[PDB]
């Protein structure tokens, strides 16, 4: 089963980004494909990047959030996966998300095409520094 | 044409502006809203004072000079479970929701229904506040002063 390997931490900051700001990206990368025409998708996350950060993700179909994950990273571990919350009510249908992972399984009958009306809104903040006035 | 606006509280006189319930308010057009209802986009310390009295959202929104959400209580999908105010990167071409300050609001929490768009001017939209209560308050108008923002719809 797909899995994160995990990087070695490369950068210590992340590129624009300073503490106390947060960015949005809404993308998704297709981790692996089955033989079976199953695909499994992973919200966007730069995987070398060793900073003082937490993230959340939601996984957005058709424009409608079917539940959220929640990362963080530090100045000694790149980006870790700490779970999903559902929010959809209906059964997902031809979809399925990996609980231990967050990534989210699509089989075909699902929809023709998955990287239209499929994606994840990926949010790092990073964390505020304590200084003085 | 209708525009409705989703109005909070006020804390400190600062409030929250949701636009047709989607992030839709440009950096121009969030200036003239909030212009309408007798307000200003908050300075960086009026949002610090309006947190510490009760002020948070789980929106993005314009601010003077920067988009930002506030929070108080730590919410995983709310800056990502950070408290304070967090400071959103971003093209100055996005659209999100506004933040407003009303400098003749009380200093704590007022709840009480917003009526009015004092400042709104001549034109064919239907504008509706739509208050926390579950009141609506509508009138025909206008309060976009770009040209750019009426075009783009
Ligand atoms: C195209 O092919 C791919 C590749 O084969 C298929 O991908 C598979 O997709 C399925 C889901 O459709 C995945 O199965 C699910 O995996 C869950 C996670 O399992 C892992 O973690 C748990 C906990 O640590 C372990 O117990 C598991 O161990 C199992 O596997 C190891 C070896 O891998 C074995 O040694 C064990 O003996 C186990 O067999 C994994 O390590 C897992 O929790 C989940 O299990 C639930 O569902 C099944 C039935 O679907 C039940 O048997 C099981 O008891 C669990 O039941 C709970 O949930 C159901 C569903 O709601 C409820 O009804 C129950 O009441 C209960 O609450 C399931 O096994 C699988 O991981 C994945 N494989 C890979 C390699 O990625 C695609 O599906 C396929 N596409 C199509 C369209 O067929
Ligand atoms: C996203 O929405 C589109 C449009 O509603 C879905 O496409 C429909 O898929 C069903 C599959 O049951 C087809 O019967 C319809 O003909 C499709 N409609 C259109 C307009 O293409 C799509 O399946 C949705 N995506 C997901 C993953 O739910
Ligand atoms: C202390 O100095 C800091 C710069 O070295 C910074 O100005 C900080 O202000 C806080 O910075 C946070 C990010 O690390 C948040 O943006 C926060 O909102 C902001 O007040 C200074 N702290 C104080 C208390 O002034
Ligand atoms: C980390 O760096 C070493 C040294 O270059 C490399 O051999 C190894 O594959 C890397 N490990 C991981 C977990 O990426
Ligand atoms: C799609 O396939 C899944 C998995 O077998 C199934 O649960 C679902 O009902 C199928 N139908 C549609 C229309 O998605």
């Amino acid at each position: 089963a797909p899995a994160p390997k995990t990087n070695n931490c490369t950068k210590f900051s992340y590129p624009g980004v300073s503490p106390g700001y947060c960015t949005e990206r809404r993308d998704m990368k297709l981790i692996t494909k089955f033989k079976n025409g199953t695909k499994v998708f992973s919200c966007p996350l730069l995987t070398d990047i060793c900073v003082n950060a937490r993230m959340s993700g939601v996984w957005c179909v058709n424009n409608s959030a079917i539940g959220s994950l929640f990362f963080t990273s530090t100045s000694h571990t790149p980006p870790m996966f700490h779970g999903f919350t559902p929010t959809h009510h209906r059964r997902l249908s031809g979809l399925w998300v990996d609980y231990q992972t967050g990534y989210l399984y699509v089989y075909p009958n699902a929809t023709k095409k998955p990287e239209k009306e499929i994606y994840c809104t990926l949010t790092i903040c990073i964390t505020a520094i304590t200084t003085r006035r | 044409n209708q525009i409705d606006l989703n109005v909070t509280c006020r804390y400190a006189g600062v409030f929250h502006v949701e636009k047709n319930g989607r992030y839709s308010i440009s950096r121009t057009e969030a200036a003239d809203l909030c212009q309408a209802f007798n307000s200003t986009l908050p300075t960086m310390d009026q949002m610090k004072l309006a947190l510490s009295k009760g002020f948070e959202t789980c929106r993005y929104g314009f601010i003077e000079g920067n988009v930002v959400i506030p929070r108080i209580h730590p919410n995983a999908i709310c800056a990502a479970n950070h408290t304070g105010v967090y400071i959103l990167v971003t093209s100055n071409t996005s659209h999100y929701d506004t933040y407003c300050f009303n400098a003749s609001a009380p200093p704590e929490e007022d709840c009480t229904s917003v009526t009015d768009l004092p400042n709104s001017f001549d034109g064919p939209v239907t504008i509706t506040i739509v208050n926390r209560d579950g009141t609506r308050y509508s009138k025909k108008g206008e309060y976009r002063t770009h040209q750019e923002d009426i075009d783009a719809s």
